[PDB]
């Protein structure tokens, strides 16, 4: 974790000293709880006031960094009692004022893991602890699984082994000189840290794996499809729209708790029900990112159990009937009005365009309608990533594509796919030798005009 | 409610930006219809 922050320049451990004697001036005001709802409330009072319209979409967006980035310093600093004491308790943050349920778990999930791992005798006083829900309806919700999805961090959900041990060949391998005695010194002490660490994640994440299973077996025994739907939008989707860091949890854990027939029929509800157009409306610049980190690692995570592992024939073409509407749903997105929904759609193309190619009959299609609003109307610079992203869907394009191999029955397709294999038996002749003078359409025209249909 | 309670009275009865400023508060409760309830998406 400290490794990482030296790459991104996030220089947190290197002025501790600095950084406390800021945090004191904070306190002796007695105000750090009304910094954080004062920078609450005015992120919603911007949905009050009309002044312009774009600048109103980025001081949304920026009150939405300054509240994310304030907490963060309160965390690093306020270690052990004074985080109680000057941090309002949990009970009357949903109570007396009205704060959100994902903004009210992210200030207070470090303290719930830090008091749950230091005694057992502890495990019974904070879940009794626990104030009215009015954001979120508890009337056919199981709070067996929604304290559950709230309180779990990614720290106990995924484990790795590589990136532990990619840090000890690197480390070992840079330093090889003579020195000094005291970088040695600690060089080899910072080797022994990672391996401390490293058993230590296998502890924690043992305990939630069994953890879950033991409570699977009450989950997956009342699959109502409202209930489904109530768990979908009270908890998922407002926790991937949050971070990037809770998009990548919502993707995990749903393949860790839930089983793979009940899987098939959550991840197809989010699909069917069109409200992709809806979301990607109703987003800013980071929200719409955040919303393609958690379907790059749903596609990518099922064909790897379609590649190795094995769905059903029918399941399979289950797979591109899913292929089939998102791109449908996006293109309707790609064509609307003047600057959020086509500032969203490129933005979530940037991210979800590592495994876009399934099909080669759906690239050749987002790909054409790229070039038609630069010729309808432009009024910014928009170009600068569309000039960009027209290169990279075009050169994955000729990567490896096929629709025939793994859809099995076509009953007009097949039937089209003699037609279209017909014609191109006849360019042949015409274009090297010549026998008898036929011209026809070409590709880019037919698509334009079933293009036209499939907008409306 | 309320936000919803204007609906019901201009049925019985910019725009883009007082519309994307009443879709950001109604992705709590009623997020997944989304169809055509308080106007027309286009």
């Amino acid at each position: 974790k400290q490794y990482a922050r030296h790459l991104i320049y996030d220089f947190r451990d290197d002025n501790s000293v600095i950084s406390s004697r800021l945090t004191s001036f904070f306190t002796d005001q007695s105000a750090i709880s009304e910094i954080i709802l004062l920078l609450y409330t005015l992120n919603l009072k911007a949905n009050t006031q009309n002044s312009h319209y774009k600048i109103l979409s980025t001081r949304c967006d920026e009150m939405n960094t300054l509240l994310w980035s304030f907490i963060e310093l309160i965390k690093h600093c306020l270690k052990g009692k004074a985080f109680e004491e000057n941090v309002l308790p949990f009970v009357e943050l949903n109570n007396r004022f009205h704060l959100s349920t994902p903004w009210t778990f992210h200030i207070w999930r470090d303290y719930l893991d830090n008091q749950l791992n230091s005694n057992e005798n502890f495990s019974i006083d904070e879940l009794i602890e626990g104030a009215e829900f009015s954001d979120v309806d508890l009337t056919k919700i199981s709070k067996d699984l929604f304290t559950t999805f709230w309180r779990l961090s990614l720290y106990d959900i995924h484990f790795d082994k590589s990136l532990y041990d990619e840090r000890k060949n690197a480390l070992s391998g840079e330093n090889t000189g003579h020195m000094s005695n005291r970088k040695k010194h600690l060089i080899q002490n910072q080797i022994k840290d990672i391996l401390v660490t490293g058993i230590s994640h296998q502890r924690a994440f043992k305990k939630t794996s069994e953890f879950i299973s033991e409570k699977s077996n009450v989950w997956n025994k009342d699959c109502g499809e409202d209930q489904i739907k109530i768990f979908l939008q009270n908890c998922v989707v407002p926790r991937v729209l949050f971070s990037p860091s809770d998009a990548l949890f919502s993707s995990f854990f749903i393949f860790m708790a839930f089983r793979t027939e009940n899987l098939m029929s959550i991840l197809n509800t989010c699909i069917t029900s069109n409200i992709l157009k809806t979301l990607l409306f109703c987003c800013t610049s980071s929200e719409a990112g955040n919303l393609g980190l958690f379907f790059t690692d749903v596609l990518k995570k099922l064909e790897k159990m379609r590649l190795n592992g094995d769905f059903n024939d029918q399941a399979s073409r289950k797979l591109y009937e899913w292929h089939s509407v998102i791109t449908e749903q996006v293109i309707d997105l790609l064509s609307e009005k003047n600057y959020m929904s086509i500032r969203n759609g490129i933005e979530f193309m940037k991210h979800v365009t590592s495994v876009f190619p399934v099909v080669k009959a759906h690239i050749q299609l987002v790909y054409t309608t790229l070039e038609e609003n630069l010729i309808n109307e432009e009024r910014e610079d928009i170009k600068l990533p569309s000039s960009a992203l027209i290169g990279h869907l075009k050169a994955r394009l000729k990567d490896a594509l096929e629709l025939d191999e793994f859809c099995t029955l076509t009953e007009e397709e097949a039937e089209q796919k003699r037609i279209r294999e017909m014609e191109l038996e006849e360019i042949k002749n015409y274009e090297t030798a010549c026998q008898n003078e036929q011209k026809q359409v070409a590709l880019r025209k037919q698509l334009e005009l079933n293009k036209s249909q499939r907008l409306q | 409610e309320a936000a919803q309670a204007k609906w019901e009275s201009k049925i019985s009865s910019d725009e883009i930006i007082r519309q994307w400023q009443t879709l950001r508060f109604l992705r709590s409760r009623y997020l997944f219809d989304f169809d055509k309830v308080n106007e027309k998406t286009g």
